[PDB]
RNA sequence: UUGGCGGAAAGGCCUUGGGUGCUUGCUGGCGAAUUGCAAUGUCAUUUUGCGUGGGGAUAAAUCAUUUGUAUACGACUUAGA
RNA sequence: CCCUGAAAAUGGAUGGCGCUCAAGCGUGUUACCUAUACUCUACCGUCAGGGUUGAUAUGAUGCCCUGACGAGUAGGCAGGCGUGGAGGUCAGUGACGAAGCCUAGACCGUAAGGUCGGGUCGAACGGCCUCUAGUGCAGAUCUUGGUGGUAGUAGCAAAUA
RNA sequence: GAAUACUGCCAGCUGGGACUGAGGACUGCGACGUAAGUCAAGGAUGCUGGCAUAAUGGUUAUAUGCCGCCCGUCUUGAAAC
RNA sequence: GAAAUUGUUGAAAGGGAAGGGCAUUUGAUCAGACAUGGUGUUUUGUA
């Protein structure tokens, strides 16, 4: 959602242009941060490896008003609510290994090549 | 097990799509003949897509065979599966969607003793 | 021997086409040192096969083969006409494959 | 037949070499042409120089940067005349485009390498005696290519320095024409020539 | 009910087949196979091995020995439409290829119940091949460089071109 | 016409060498600093 | 169309190879002698030979021997037309009118 | 290992000495099989990561501030341990 | 044959490239490339001509033999797919889960469509023979309701602060 | 006095390649043989090998080669500026 | 609790459209056939 907006040189730290500072934005998504770090403390994580392994945000309905146009005509006037939602998860070190055994089925003529090189070879 | 037959051919496997199916969601996918003036589909433009016709008919001795070489018979209860007992090498039982899963493992349970084949001996089944 | 080859080399050159309409379903072969139908006669029934290397492992290998055989021969330069089981992807234009001497005549 | 093919392009004709070598190209044959600068075009100086100029004022009328690009160099002037010998605007065009290097004069490591000819594009066994022909370095320079001077320069300096590997060579083939000379005469030569070596 | 039923069904009995008139009679093979010629091996683990051909076995398939003393090939079945046949031919006279048939090559094939991964040779194979090959050796030792020529292995080079070669 | 190869003078003044920085004022100023080993030779690295 | 005179070998090869009576309105392959004696019989007509006999000779009873016969379905020539284009008349090197006697070299690719 | 030549895209070419394996230039001895009558019967190179143990060196840019030889914003030019 | 005669506007078109004992022009001879065309074969359908009451076993509107044919707007006719409700039947399915909804999971039919698996679901629903109609949607600047791109854009600048 | 060219005929012989295997107790027409019987005579059989698993195959996504103008309508004519 | 439309996750492609038709490569994913009757008892629960 960047159509038609100004450039900022603080955008270069992502490589990008289009930047700006949605404080309104920023004022809840960190209240939902602290929300969910005392959640985290009262399940008893450590609250030190924490990363935010989800979130997402979707519309609300909308909040609509009236404005007044030209040629006393009218038009939709509304709000954007969101609703937003965020998991965090503590970092863990390598998750497993040693997969499927990957069995394989050989031919006879197969079979015979790989005998024979076994054979001259040790 | 079943009863021989010669090789399956279909001519055509893709299933026919209505026209612009795939451009406007309201436009569903099945088939529909073009009736336009100026269709190209209906003109038969070299590089559309090809209506169904009767030339695509299957074999008469191949119609309604499934791969395993039955033909699908659906079955609702123990006393319809028995039309099957002298029919096992052309006809495959298969239970309805809405039979409950006790009643479906007193049918699986009788077609094994009457060597019927069931195509779908999963529905419902706890495991 | 430095040298083990017992077929003889060929390019792939395009399908059975029209200007507008190609056939897949027919290929056109040339084979090297063959420059006039006569020669390429004797090239008729012999096994083709296309060698291509792929990522995944199938049968123990990373090698896939197709067969396919001439049918008959092409124009006034020695290029024949070749079929396979599986028609080549198209992508094999120009490509090097291989026309072994068996079903042999001599 | 071969990995790649370096064409010695001197006496040549720049459509007829073009459609032999296009056709190299969609067969899969790497193709390396060298000495771009003495390819020949059938007719006389002038009318070619028309016929390049007549090219020139073709070009997009409300921004010349994205018209007909008018390349000058002559390896440039052979490559477009192949360009539009191949249907470059499909993915099989330009793999065949990317097997194909045109070059002016002879470069480095092809220079070590054999060159060769294609007898059906050349000048004089494709064109009648008498007639006209032109130089492509010639007809470059007269419509804007710049390095004429340079690689008249390189070329003498290849040239020279190409003599004394030749006279080597044709020194130590001397020697190998005595040697076989006095190793015939002999049982095992008897047999080669009754089975024809 | 589901399904109501299908008014007739279709007979259960299998029907027998039309007698065929597609009689058996043995092949016309190519004059060039002559008992006693030098072979090329064009697949299989020998491919490309010169080797000499003995007998028109039953099951349309030629009989086929090194000599194994040579080269290492022994005495084996092929198939003639992959072999060519070359113009050296050597006298075969005088050696007892009667006692090789079609059921002196047998397989027997395991059960598919015993798998093995891990992995041998009959007494009797080995002693007909060294009985037959030992006479035949004397008749290769004649002609000279042609037990050479049976150790060597055939290989297209470049520049050759099969529609004009001789074999 | 192409460039084939640059030879620098042994010592740079502070000046000159500020060009090669953006930032000069938290910088280790090591520049030509191993360029300047290539000195301290006759002329090994640089008549070369 | 393009039309000649006919040789004796070439009607032979089109009953034998492409020749069908027409029989109750349908097209049967003659295949057998049986076949012409059935519906050829009354006009002394027994064997295929009887049939070639009454065309190469035509007889009192060509009309009915031939009608009898359905119309030949020709392939087009194995050898091509021989010349580049066809719609002009044979004299102009085309392929249609009155090819006299080289009918027989066309039917027989024709065939 | 010795030296020379090559800057057009040199990135290669030629050359000294010694050692080393082979050599079908020529004559001998043994092995090959069962991959069972063919199933490419796998032998090339492209990149990257992870381990070894062996050498080698210890940066800069951007944001933020500042400048105005610049500028709508970006960008440019500056300066600051 | 070629040249003069022969002047129009964006840059340009023997289709392009390019082509000079041609890849040009006049003429002749073959070889070769390919259409849903022609010859042959398989299958589908339609039409036409025929056989087959005999007991047993089903469908006599059934099964089988032979030949020919297959383009198509407006339009005509026929055989079928599906929806709401009605009479009859399967002593049909179903809270041990009906209907509905989702499913680059599966099967059948040329198709209209039919069937199954899997997830949600909680209370009714289906197969066949017939009856009946407010029975099948992409368009009508269609009606009602909902939602996009434009777009975090135009912009939120009179009345001195 | 012949040969050879060209044209045409052979119910003259023979090599190589490609695609198809429809039908399903017998009946018919034939041919070979004194007969038995056999046969290429009203539609393919025989021998052998591998695998029996995503191998073949289907679906789907992508890439490649070629082709492909937006639908409905009025109109002689619609992709229509 | 469907669709238009949207967010996150996962896969894939993307040089002035995308979408489609024929065939195939590659990746992912998916069903069946592999007991048959039978020689037969080298057999257990002895039929
Ligand atoms: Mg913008
Ligand atoms: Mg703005
Ligand atoms: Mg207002
Ligand atoms: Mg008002
Ligand atoms: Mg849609
Ligand atoms: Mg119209
Ligand atoms: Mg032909
Ligand atoms: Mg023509
Ligand atoms: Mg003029
Ligand atoms: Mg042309
Ligand atoms: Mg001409
Ligand atoms: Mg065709
Ligand atoms: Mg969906
Ligand atoms: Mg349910
Ligand atoms: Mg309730
Ligand atoms: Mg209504
Ligand atoms: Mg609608
Ligand atoms: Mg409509
Ligand atoms: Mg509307
Ligand atoms: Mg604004
Ligand atoms: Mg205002
Ligand atoms: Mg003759
Ligand atoms: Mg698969
Ligand atoms: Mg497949
Ligand atoms: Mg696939
Ligand atoms: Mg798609
Ligand atoms: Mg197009
Ligand atoms: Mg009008
Ligand atoms: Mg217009
Ligand atoms: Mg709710
Ligand atoms: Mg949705
Ligand atoms: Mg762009």
């Amino acid at each position: 959602f960047n159509s038609s907006i100004g450039r900022t040189a603080q955008g270069k730290e992502f490589g990008v242009t289009k930047a700006r500072w949605p404080a309104k934005s920023v004022k809840f998504v960190q209240g939902l941060l602290q929300n969910a770090a005392a959640n985290a403390e009262a399940k008893g994580l450590d609250a030190t490896k924490l990363y935010v392994s989800h979130i997402q945000v979707n519309q609300a309905p909308k909040q609509r008003r009236r404005t007044y146009r030209a040629h006393g005509r009218i038009n939709k006037y509304e709000s954007s609510p969101s609703h937003i939602e965020l998991v965090v998860t503590e970092k863990e070190e390598a998750v497993a290994k040693a997969a499927e055994k990957k069995v394989v089925r050989l031919t006879s003529r197969q079979r015979g090549r790989i005998a024979a090189q076994k054979r001259i070879a040790a | 097990a079943s009863l021989p037959h010669p090789k399956i051919v279909k001519k055509h496997t893709k299933k026919f799509k209505r026209h612009h199916s795939d451009r406007y969601h309201r436009v569903a996918e099945n088939w529909r003949k073009q009736k336009g003036i100026d269709s190209v589909v209906r003109r038969r433009f070299r590089g559309n897509i090809s209506q169904p016709k009767i030339g695509y008919g299957s074999n008469k001795k191949t119609k309604f065979l499934s791969p395993s070489g039955h033909k699908t018979f659906l079955v609702a209860n123990v006393k319809d599966l028995e039309t099957l007992t002298m029919h096992t090498k052309t006809y495959a039982a298969e239970i309805a969607h809405n039979i409950s899963a006790k009643n479906r493992v007193v049918i699986l349970a009788r077609a094994k003793a009457l060597g019927i084949k069931v195509t779908n001996p999963k529905g419902r089944l706890a495991l | 021997a430095e040298s083990h080859r017992l077929y003889v080399k060929g390019k792939h050159l395009s399908y059975q086409r029209s200007k507008r309409v190609n056939n897949p379903n027919v290929s056109l072969i040339k084979i090297e040192g063959v420059a006039t139908p006569q020669d390429a006669q004797f090239y008729l029934g012999k096994r083709i096969a296309y060698v291509y290397r792929a990522s995944k492992e199938v049968r123990g290998s990373k090698i896939r083969v197709m067969w396919g055989k001439v049918t008959r021969t092409h124009g006034n330069s020695g290029v024949v006409r070749a079929t396979f089981r599986n028609n080549l992807p198209a992508k094999t234009f120009g490509a090097s494959v291989r026309i072994f001497l068996y079903p042999s005549n001599i | 037949v071969e990995p790649v093919v370096v064409i010695d392009g001197k006496g040549h004709l720049v459509g007829r070499l073009a459609s032999v070598v296009a056709k190299q190209l969609l067969n899969g044959q790497k193709i390396v042409v060298v000495r771009a600068e003495e390819l020949n075009i059938s007719g006389e100086f002038f009318r070619n120089k028309l016929k390049y100029h007549d090219f020139l004022r073709k070009a997009t009328a409300f921004n010349k940067t994205r018209g007909p690009f008018h390349f000058r160099a002559p390896s440039r002037i052979f490559y477009k005349a192949l360009r539009g010998m191949v249907s470059h605007k499909t993915a099989r065009g330009k793999a065949a485009l990317e097997r194909l290097k045109v070059f002016e004069g002879i470069p480095p490591p092809y220079d070590k390498k054999k060159r060769v000819v294609v007898p059906q594009a050349l000048r004089v066994l494709r064109l009648k005696p008498g007639r006209k022909y032109t130089t492509l370095g010639k007809l470059s320079t007269s419509v804007g290519w710049k390095y004429e001077d340079v690689v008249a320069k390189l070329e003498a300096k290849r040239k020279v320095s190409s003599a004394e590997y030749y006279a080597k060579k044709r020194a130590f083939t001397k020697k190998v024409a005595s040697a076989n000379a006095t190793a015939a005469e002999s049982d095992v030569a008897k047999q080669l020539a009754a089975l024809g070596y | 009910t589901a399904q109501q039923a299908p008014k007739w069904y279709p007979s259960e009995d299998v029907a027998a087949p039309k007698k065929t008139r597609k009689a058996v009679r043995p092949q016309k093979l190519r004059a060039s196979l002559v008992p006693g010629t030098v072979l090329i091996l064009l697949a299989g683990r020998f491919r490309g091995k010169r080797v000499v051909y003995l007998k028109h076995l039953e099951d349309n398939t030629l009989l086929v020995t090194g000599p194994f003393k040579v080269n290492g090939v022994p005495l084996r079945r092929v198939n003639a439409r992959y072999v060519i046949a070359t113009s050296t031919k050597v006298s075969v006279e005088g050696v007892n290829v009667e006692k090789f048939n079609v059921e002196y090559f047998a397989k027997e094939k395991l059960t598919k119940k015993e798998k093995k991964e891990a992995n041998e040779i009959k007494a009797e194979r080995v002693e007909d091949q060294k009985v037959v090959d030992k006479a035949l050796i004397a008749e290769i030792k004649k002609t000279p460089l042609l037990k050479q020529y049976l150790s060597a292995s055939f290989s297209l080079k470049n520049g050759d071109k099969p529609h004009m070669l001789k074999f | 016409l192409r460039s084939l190869t640059t030879v620098w003078a042994e010592h740079l003044s502070d000046e000159v060498k500020r060009r090669f920085y953006k930032n000069w004022y938290k910088s280790k100023k090591k520049a030509f600093t191993k360029y300047s080993a290539k000195y301290a030779q006759d002329g090994a690295g640089i008549e070369r | 169309v393009a039309y000649g005179y006919p040789s004796y070998s070439t009607i032979r090869q089109l009953v034998y190879k492409r020749g069908f009576g027409k029989i109750n309105k349908q097209r049967v392959p003659l295949s057998d002698n049986a076949i012409i004696e059935a519906n050829l019989g009354k006009y002394g007509i027994l064997s295929i030979d009887d049939l070639i006999h009454e065309i190469i000779t035509v007889g009192p009873h060509f009309k009915q021997a031939n009608n009898f016969l359905w119309p030949f379905k020709l392939s087009n020539p194995s050898g091509g037309w021989g010349v580049p284009r066809k719609f002009k008349h044979f004299i102009q090197g085309g392929s249609f009118g009155n090819r006299e006697e080289f009918i027989n070299k066309l039917v027989k690719s024709m065939n």
